């Protein structure tokens, strides 16, 4: 069924599995109009699918041209982000194909239960965790990318840099979700934490800084801080 | 006018003939129910008063033979069976006849409720969702489940209704996933009309007999089938008028016949409320949405 705190260390194992976040598949400004109407205008987007044992991010990026002459676009982006990750499964060798999927919002369910129709043995599960994907546009690089893209485009990125080397798939994820949910809560804040030190760089092959196990201590102390303060500000307590 | 003769009823029994119901006493004098209207399929059906548990019935047509009901002790119900032998099913008539130990049908001549709820119905197509090719007639019970609810386990007690699934690579063209899933129009018309029934008579037909299933026996794979069937339509975007007009005509008086007490297990809140406020035919349904509002307010 869903993905929830009972279950977590199921993210873990060695079936395959993927999260999809499609929070930044459709994304507009909204501005007024001349005659003083207001209208949108769609930017570039992306839908976030994760390993989250080996941190493979498959950033797909969806181009503004995919709009154009559509119309409802908010419920086509579920089906756009749910053909687009069919398209992904196929395109992967049977050994690498996913056992189950896991969407972040309820609502991309039943849009890519029918997009895998041809996958019976692929579970598509929701997760009752608030997980902070949509920040992931806070991420400098795959902001970069997206923002830059003349095209529909596919990326691939480890969004744990060399971390496995070093931390388990758990603590990479735990790791990832503070760093994310820190962005979320105060990105400016959040960048500040991690760049305020000039001698600790982003590796050209990399997301995040070459921080030492000690450095990701007081890193990850930091972030905790920050989302307490705001925490503690959004409902004064 | 034709009869069916009962041999006795040894066992105290809420009767029900179509729409209508009589309770038979303990070895009461009973013999049968004669003046039963030629031209429908009619369903005689069966609540014994120690268990009210099992609805069980016999969809027949007498046109197709000579049918009676006799209690078997052993199997401990009231049985259909057919006399082949023309001369002595017309004596054992005429005589309980005769005797006035017959209940007539009791239709009102301005009434045409059972012609609407089957107008459809057909006694061939009925037997080729209830499989026992040996009978002219069809056994239906409150427990038996469909061909669907057995997928998700006796094949010789199934009803085998027409398989929908909304969800599903038959309903589902490759590469016409939103588009199919949004808007029904394609597995409505060409799978289900053109492919599987060849006609709307024919759905029709399974969709009336799929409700007095669900009503008479409390046959809860018969109300799935029933909702599934006007979720198909009502979904879909493209529909003959014929068939939205008649659409609304069946479902009134489907509502309109609707024990007043039942609507709570035997509708569907989630579907009449999209088939009725939501869907694509919303406007579609004047009879079905008045009836609705006025009888069943709650529900919606």
């Amino acid at each position: 069924g869903a993905m929830n705190s009972s279950n977590y260390a199921e993210l873990f194992n060695n079936d395959i599995k993927l999260f999809v976040d499609d929070t930044n598949v459709y994304r507009v400004t909204v501005h007024k109009t001349f005659e003083g109407n207001v209208a949108t205008k769609a930017i570039n987007g992306c839908i976030f699918t994760l390993n989250p044992k080996t941190g493979h991010l498959f950033l797909k990026i969806i181009h503004t041209s995919v709009w154009a002459g559509q119309k409802r676009l908010s419920q086509l982006a579920k089906w756009k982000t749910a053909e687009e990750v069919s398209a992904l499964v196929r395109s992967l060798p049977k050994e690498e194909q996913p056992k189950q999927i896991i969407v972040t919002r309820k609502a991309m369910l039943d849009p890519l239960e029918v997009h895998m129709l041809d996958f019976p043995n692929i579970a598509i599960r929701p997760t009752e965790l608030r997980l902070p994907f949509s920040a992931a546009m806070s991420i400098d690089k795959l902001s970069d990318v997206v923002m830059k893209a003349t095209e529909p485009q596919m990326v691939l990125f480890n969004i744990y840099d060399d971390w496995l080397d070093r931390i388990s798939s758990y603590t990479a994820f735990s790791r990832l979700t503070l760093l994310l949910r820190a962005l979320k809560t105060n990105e400016e804040s959040a960048k500040m934490i991690l760049l305020s030190d000039p001698t600790i760089t982003i590796k050209s092959y990399h997301l995040w800084p070459s921080f030492t196990d000690e450095q990701w201590i007081t890193i990850e102390s930091q972030m905790r801080d920050l989302i307490l303060t705001e925490y503690g500000r959004k409902y004064n307590v | 006018m034709n009869t069916v003769p009962f041999t006795s009823a040894p066992i105290e029994v809420t009767i029900g003939i179509d729409q209508y119901s009589f309770n038979v006493k303990e070895n009461q004098p009973f013999h049968g129910i004669k003046d039963i209207p030629i031209g429908h399929v009619h369903v005689i059906h069966f609540q014994h008063a120690d268990n009210s548990s099992m609805r069980y019935g016999y969809w027949f047509d007498c046109r197709m033979g000579n049918f009676y009901i006799q209690y078997d002790p052993k199997d401990g119900l009231y049985k259909m069976m057919e006399e082949r032998d023309g001369a002595k099913f017309e004596n054992i008539v005429h005589n309980f006849k005769e005797r006035q130990m017959m209940v007539s049908y009791p239709k009102i001549d301005e009434d045409d409720t059972w012609y609407n709820l089957t107008e459809f119905v057909q006694m061939d197509k009925i037997r080729k969702i209830v499989r026992k090719d040996e009978n002219q007639f069809s056994y239906v019970d409150s427990s038996m489940t469909t061909v669907q609810e057995n997928e998700l386990s006796d094949p010789a007690h199934s009803l085998n209704y027409t398989v929908i699934n909304f969800k599903s690579r038959e309903a589902i063209r490759p590469g016409h996933e939103m588009e199919d899933f949004l808007d029904k129009s394609y597995y409505l018309n060409t799978v289900m009309l053109q492919g599987i029934f060849k006609n709307s008579s024919n759905y029709f037909g399974e969709l009336q007999f799929a409700f007095l299933n669900a009503m008479f026996f409390g046959n809860y794979g018969s109300s799935l089938q029933w909702h599934a069937m006007i979720e198909l339509i009502c979904s879909s975007a493209t529909v003959p008028k014929h068939m939205l007009d008649k659409l609304d005509e069946i479902l009134y008086y489907q509502i309109k016949t609707l024990p007043e007490q039942y609507s709570d297990i035997l509708l569907n809140e989630r579907v009449w409320n999209i088939c009725l406020y939501s869907s694509f035919q919303k406007n579609s349904l004047h009879n079905t949405e008045k009836i609705m509002e006025n009888k069943y307010p709650e529900l919606l």
